[PDB]
């Protein structure tokens, strides 16, 4: 299967239940599924991703995607914009935030990865 | 009290997802046509994202090198207004030659849709033309509104004149 | 730095090129026709107008010492020139995109959608580059050894390849390679998405390009058919930019979908831009005194795109002006 | 004679024109509006001879 | 359903409607509206006229012949079909009326009222200078139908002179006249030294002969109204003679029809001359028609081809009779275009029309 | 327009100046046809399809006495004619009238059924008004698809309009309408609409079915004449105002399409 990526949404799931949410997002943040035929990996890694964000407090955000890296500001773009489609408005928030301090070219990068 | 997050969205998205070169086609002799509607390129073609905002509000965008290809899907929530989006966009579809950035018919399971050309990001601006399509989301649900509460408004005067009569 | 309109023209122009002591430029009319205009008091004035051509035009490009200009269009073929114009049959069967001529004037090499370069030597004739290259060709720029080129296509791949002919200068030993006769592949060096512009350095031995990617690459070669040294590429955080080149070998200059030149700065990011907010203070009439002018929309020169950056004025290997094309019309001269 | 004397009460309306005796002469059939004329004499003691007394405000001519 | 289909005229200044197959419009008024729950209030026609006190904002809706009032001839058209000929028009087919080279952006959104707000049935956009000619087929002197000739409207505003071929308007040649019933109204009350006037207009006057023949033949003068005289025929000359009263124009009418004709293709030239037809309240006048056809033949035979001018007994209201005499007729339906097939097709289904 | 005309505005004002000076087939609604006619002393025919089925209510009658002397043999492709004879008028507001009366030619022919059904519904004066909702209920069938049924009941005379939506468009509008009826605070007469089915009194040879319910003060002596030249018109007033709506969104689109353009054709750039 090559989807050890089974295994990195469990320590985000646990990671909200604790408390500190946003530490569970640098986790899955990284090393995430390619795209493929097999979504139902995806799916199960974006359910994760959405339900990471939906518990960090609002706060919070400017920092930690001031903090982040170019790759990792890229990639939660990038599933905000999947995500994006039926997972609350939230995720919206998240966009306005992460273009308006990590610049426009995020999306412009999202409008490239195949 | 959520629509000014989703609009902004749309924005960041189309100033990007609209910044297009002239290009000229490998298949048809010497044309030009928006890769977009064609898709017979995937060296052109770009990532289609959409913009939510609940299950009812939604717009995708649909990029390439020359063209893009943005469908939105209105707020509708009854029977009244259902019709009323029905036949303005009906309507405005049936202006589609002076209304130049308008598709004649929509993208399946959306409202309306424009289909923007390089052509037009040169004939108006970069930016004077994205401004725009947000005023235009802004305009429709506010029309639909007013269009909404002045049904309802004859609808008062014309059954209360009626029934004084007697 | 100091940013100078020199012209606002009247339809969207894609390629400034400016004549040998920059008193007279051509553009484009996003049309068939294709502008000329001299130095007319301060500003500019209308001359000639080039009809000859049936599509629209693209790529155009200005001869210093021979005073030549090359106007390659969806025509499928080129042409070279009160003017006097030869009309030059590209073998190409797709849309020519991109002409740039030669640091000696020698050949000029046309892009196209053909998945083809046309390099013409001179009855004007026309060697077809048409090999490693897959999809249509954006840009392209000249080694200063007019016989390497530089290209970049849609393919997400900017390729570096020979196009020596006969009659052409064989180059010395560089970075590239040592025997390079034509179509061959000295670097497959790519990673964007369309590459927008291609530019070799000024010391020939490094080659940058900037895709839709919103990134720049300054990419240094090792040796012939083996690694390279260090690819470096930068990720921008703005509409991706279109046309760059290098203001010395320590650092380059590129503008595009954002409005403002960007200014980046090789070596092993952003040394600066171009703006009108910051004008403190002076010591010059009086005492504190002293900011500048000489008299709702985006607050940049530009309004539209940035089209296309080219050379203006500089000395040996350094660049101290270059001129900007826009889809806005503005011509206008960035005295860097 | 009796030419441009009938043709008055039509004539004076148009504004454009041996022919002289007939714009040299009505006009002086208009410019003559008890006998008190005094060969043009002729002219007038023929036109003696009150639907007339309305085309006071016509020059013949426009002269 | 085809039932008596409407028929409705809508004029620069006056508006002529009514049902077809009737000898003559059942209304006639001012195409006017005076505005002002603010789009219910007001009135179109004589109702607006009267009504001038409270808020006079009347505009009329028609510029020059077209509409340029869009909203106003919309709510025009509302109140002529419920308040004066008070019928459903999801029962009827409709016939109107367009000037020559009336845009055919006009005629899509003529459509758009008739169908998508209204619900007529069927529509039909008849270009009014070609029912003038429908309405020569009436009287004694023709016994042939061709839409091919020139018509002669004059009506108070400008006297038109438009050649038909074979249905269509050759457009390229509809020279006018500076001169019509408001002219002469005008003229007679010079001549009188206004409505005071227009009547002795319409009940004395005829056109002549030769203005000095006709001036001695009066030495042997219908007093009414009080001294009514030269005038008579004096007046109605003007289209004869520009230069009575308007010193700017030159070119007199039978010259002025002659020009139109021989400034059309030779192939069409034959025909316009043998079918001349007259419309409007101002060619009305005795023997208008004759000192037209006897003036052309007179300045044509001067350069055997022949001449034909129809006089017939319905002129006045010639694009309403004209419309009428035509949407009576059986294949009507056939050349209409029905509320359903506008869906079905979209507006440009909408957009021309046969004949 | 804000009420619809009871009677035949053409007829009327045809007639008005016709008795003055010295000395032609008209439309009507609900596929109602008049001929002004002329064979000096004028004509006129009215032709209902649904006229004879009005017989039996009692129309033929009261018709004869409101146009009692002008009645006439019924021209050929009509069903009853007046004529009055311009020469021996009335005597002088009698003359203006006659004018009204005769352009209120379809208002009469079609108020026979009502007027003998405020009769009942007064002669009804311990409750069985069952056997009357059942024997004594009259129907015209006015229209092609659509009718009114009305019936009488010791305290109300229940009247019910059957009515057909052409459109798709008209028939959701009607909904907002014929709901702002159906709710009536702060009286009158009670309106009941159900569009799905119709009330429990169909069989009647038998879309939308909007309920009158005429109390007792609503045809009083003193005005009962009033009532029914307004509740037989009710379908029309509907539509009408169906039509003025759905042409008021018509203005308040365009006006914005024309908004749109300006805007698309104000961001083009400038010589500036
Ligand atoms: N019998 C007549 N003799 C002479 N003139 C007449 C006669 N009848 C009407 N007119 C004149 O014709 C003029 C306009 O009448 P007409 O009925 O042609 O108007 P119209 O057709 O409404 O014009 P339009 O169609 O351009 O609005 C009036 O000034 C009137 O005096």
């Amino acid at each position: 299967v090559q989807a050890a990526v089974s295994q990195l949404i469990p320590q985000a799931r646990s990671a909200i239940q604790t408390g500190n949410a946003l530490q569970g997002l640098k986790t899955l943040l990284s090393y995430v599924p390619y795209g493929n035929d097999v979504q139902e990996v995806r799916t199960q890694y974006l359910n994760a991703f959405v339900d990471v964000l939906s518990n960090i407090r609002a706060a919070d955000i400017p920092a930690f995607v001031k903090e982040c890296s170019t790759e990792e500001i890229d990639n939660i773009v990038n599933f905000i914009y999947r995500g994006l489609a039926n997972n609350s408005s939230v995720l919206l928030n998240w966009h306005e935030k992460v273009v308006e301090i990590s610049g426009i070219g995020c999306i412009v990068r999202v409008l490239n990865s195949r | 009290n959520t629509l000014r997050p989703y609009l902004n969205a749309v924005r960041s998205t189309l100033t990007a997802s609209l910044a297009l070169e002239e290009f000229s086609s490998e298949i048809v002799e010497r044309q030009s046509q928006p890769e977009v509607e064609v898709g017979r390129s995937p060296e052109i073609l770009l990532k289609p994202l959409v913009v939510s905002r609940n299950e009812q509000e939604q717009c995708l965008i649909e990029s390439s090198v020359n063209s893009v290809r943005f469908s939105i899907r209105i707020k509708q929530v009854d029977e009244i207004e259902r019709i009323l989006v029905r036949k303005f966009m009906q309507f405005l579809m049936g202006r589609a030659e002076s209304f130049f950035i308008l598709r004649r018919k929509p993208v399946q399971g959306y409202d309306i849709s424009f289909l923007i050309t390089n052509y037009h990001t040169e004939e108006m601006l970069k930016h004077k033309l994205v401004d725009f399509i947000i005023e235009f989301m802004e305009e429709v649900d506010a029309e639909i509104s007013e269009m909404k509460l002045f049904l309802n408004g004859r609808a008062r005067l014309v059954a209360e004149t009626y029934l004084s009569c007697f | 730095a100091t940013s100078q309109v020199l012209h606002i023209l009247p339809k969207p122009s894609y390629e400034h090129a400016f004549n040998s002591q920059r008193t007279e430029f051509v553009t484009t009319t996003a049309t068939n026709q294709v502008e000329l205009y001299e130095q007319d008091g301060n500003g500019w004035k209308h001359a000639r107008t080039f009809s000859d051509h049936d599509k629209i035009v693209t790529c155009v490009d200005w001869a210093p010492k021979s005073n030549r200009i090359v106007t390659c269009s969806q025509d499928r073929n080129a042409y070279v020139y009160t003017w006097k114009q030869t009309l030059v049959l590209l073998r190409l069967n797709r849309a020519a995109t991109f002409v740039r001529w030669s640091p000696n004037e020698d050949k000029f090499a046309v892009g196209s959608g053909a998945r083809v370069i046309s390099v013409c030597y001179f009855w004007w004739v026309s060697k077809h580059l048409k090999r490693p290259l897959r999809s249509t060709i954006l840009s392209l720029d000249w080694h200063p050894n007019n016989v390497l080129l530089a290209a970049g296509c849609a393919d997400r791949k900017a390729y570096v390849l020979s196009a020596y002919v006969r009659d052409v200068d064989k180059p010395e030993a560089s970075v590239w390679g040592s025997r390079l006769p034509f179509n061959t592949v000295c670097a497959e060096y790519p990673s964007g998405g369309w590459v927008h512009a291609v530019g070799f350095s000024p010391s020939g031995n490094a080659l940058a390009y900037a895709g839709h990617d919103s990134s720049v690459t300054i990419a240094y070669p090792s040796a012939p058919e083996q690694p390279p040294r260090a690819l470096i590429t930068v990720k921008l955080s703005q509409l991706p930019l279109r046309s760059l080149l290098w203001a010395n070998e320590s650092a380059i200059v590129a503008a595009g979908y954002n409005y403002s030149p960007i200014l980046l700065q090789g070596n092993e990011a952003h040394t600066r831009d171009l703006d009108a907010g910051t004008s403190k203070t002076s010591f010059t009439h009086t005492g504190n005194t002293g900011e500048g002018r000489e008299e709702s929309s985006l607050p940049t020169v530009h309004q539209n795109m940035i089209a296309t950056l080219r050379p203006y004025a500089g000395t040996p290997g350094n660049i101290t002006a270059f001129t900007s094309s826009g889809t806005d019309g503005r011509v206008v001269l960035w005295t860097l | 004679i009796d030419e441009c004397i009938g043709l008055f009460r039509a004539n004076c309306f148009f504004r454009n024109f041996a022919d002289r005796t007939l714009i040299y002469g009505t006009l002086f059939i208009s410019e003559c509006l008890e006998r008190q004329l005094n060969f043009r004499q002729e002219l007038a003691y023929r036109l003696l001879s009150k639907w007339w007394t309305c085309f006071s405000k016509r020059r013949f001519m426009n002269k | 359903s085809f039932n008596v289909p409407i028929i409705m005229d809508n004029g620069t200044g006056y508006s002529k409607l009514g049902y077809a197959g009737n000898d003559a419009p059942s209304y006639v008024f001012p195409t006017v509206i005076a505005t002002r729950t603010e789009d219910l209030d007001f009135f179109i026609g004589n109702d607006a006229l009267k009504k001038a006190s409270a808020g006079y904002s009347l505009d009329y809706p028609i510029r020059h012949g077209q509409i340029e009032n869009w909203d106003h001839m919309e709510r025009f058209w509302q109140q002529s079909l419920f308040k004066y000929l008070r019928c459903e028009p999801e029962d009827h087919y409709f016939l109107l009326t367009e000037p020559p080279l009336n845009p055919p952006e006009n005629r899509e959104n003529t459509a758009e009222i008739m169908f998508e707000s209204f619900n007529c049935a069927g529509l039909y956009i008849a270009v009014q200078a070609v029912l003038a000619l429908a309405a020569s087929w009436t009287s004694s002197k023709v016994t042939d139908r061709s839409l091919t000739g020139t018509v002669v409207d004059s009506g108070d505003g400008v006297t038109h002179i438009i050649p038909v071929a074979e249905g269509y308007v050759i457009g390229s040649s509809i020279k006018t006249m500076p001169l019509a019933g408001r002219d002469v109204t005008y003229f007679v009350q010079s001549l009188l030294r206004l409505k005071t006037a227009e009547r002795i207009k319409e009940e004395c006057c005829y056109v002549c002969p030769d203005i000095v023949k006709e001036f001695s033949r009066f030495d042997r003068l219908k007093y009414a109204s009080i001294d009514v005289g030269f005038e008579r025929f004096l007046a109605p000359e003007i289209f004869f003679n520009p230069e009575i009263a308007s010193s700017d124009f030159l070119t007199p009418l039978p010259e002025l029809v002659d020009n139109v004709v021989q400034s059309s293709p030779i192939d069409v030239r034959k025909g316009l001359y043998k079918n001349i037809v007259l419309s409007g309240g101002s060619t009305l006048f005795k023997n208008f028609g004759n000192r037209l056809q006897r003036d052309l033949k007179r300045i044509v035979d001067e350069r055997g081809v022949d001449v034909n001018v129809i006089s017939h007994k319905r002129q006045r209201n010639a694009v309403w009779f004209g419309g009428s005499l035509l949407a009576q007729t059986p294949e009507f339906g056939s050349y209409c275009h029905t509320k359903a097939d506008y869906e079905e097709y979209g507006a440009s289904i909408a957009r021309r029309y046969q004949i | 327009m804000l009420s619809l005309d009871y009677n035949n505005i053409f007829i009327y004002e045809l007639l008005t100046e016709r008795f003055s000076s010295e000395n032609q087939v008209v439309t009507d609604f609900d596929g109602v046809t008049f001929h002004i006619s002329t064979p000096t002393k004028i004509l006129i025919s009215l032709s209902m399809k649904c006229y004879p089925e009005l017989v039996n209510y009692g129309t033929l009658d009261l018709l004869k006495q409101i146009y009692g002397a002008y009645v006439h043999e019924p021209e050929m492709g009509y069903n009853f004619s007046i004529l009055i004879d311009l020469q021996q008028l009335p005597a002088d507001e009698e003359k203006e009238q006659l004018a009204m009366s005769i352009s209120m030619l379809k208002r009469n022919v079609l108020a026979a059924p009502f007027h003998r059904a405020f009769t009942k519904q007064a002669e009804l004066a311990p409750m069985l008004d069952k056997q009357a909702t059942s024997q004594e209920l009259m129907a015209i069938h006015y229209r092609d698809e659509e009718t009114i049924v009305l019936w009488p009941e010791h305290d109300r005379v229940t009247v019910v309009f059957s009515t057909k939506f052409r459109e798709e468009t008209d028939r959701i509008f009607g909904k907002v309408f014929l709901q702002e009826f159906v709710d009536a605070r702060r009286t009158a007469p009670q309106v009941l609409f159900s569009y799905r089915d119709p009330p429990l009194e169909i069989r009647d040879i038998q879309f939308g079915f909007v309920t009158f319910v005429l109390f007792e003060r609503h045809f009083t002596p003193q005005n009962r004449e009033d009532c029914i030249s307004h509740i037989q018109v009710f379908r029309n007033t509907l539509h009408f105002h169906i039509k003025a709506s759905k042409a008021y969104m018509h203005q308040r689109m365009r006006k914005r399409v024309a908004d749109f353009q300006k805007v698309l054709n104000r961001a083009k750039p400038d010589v500036e």
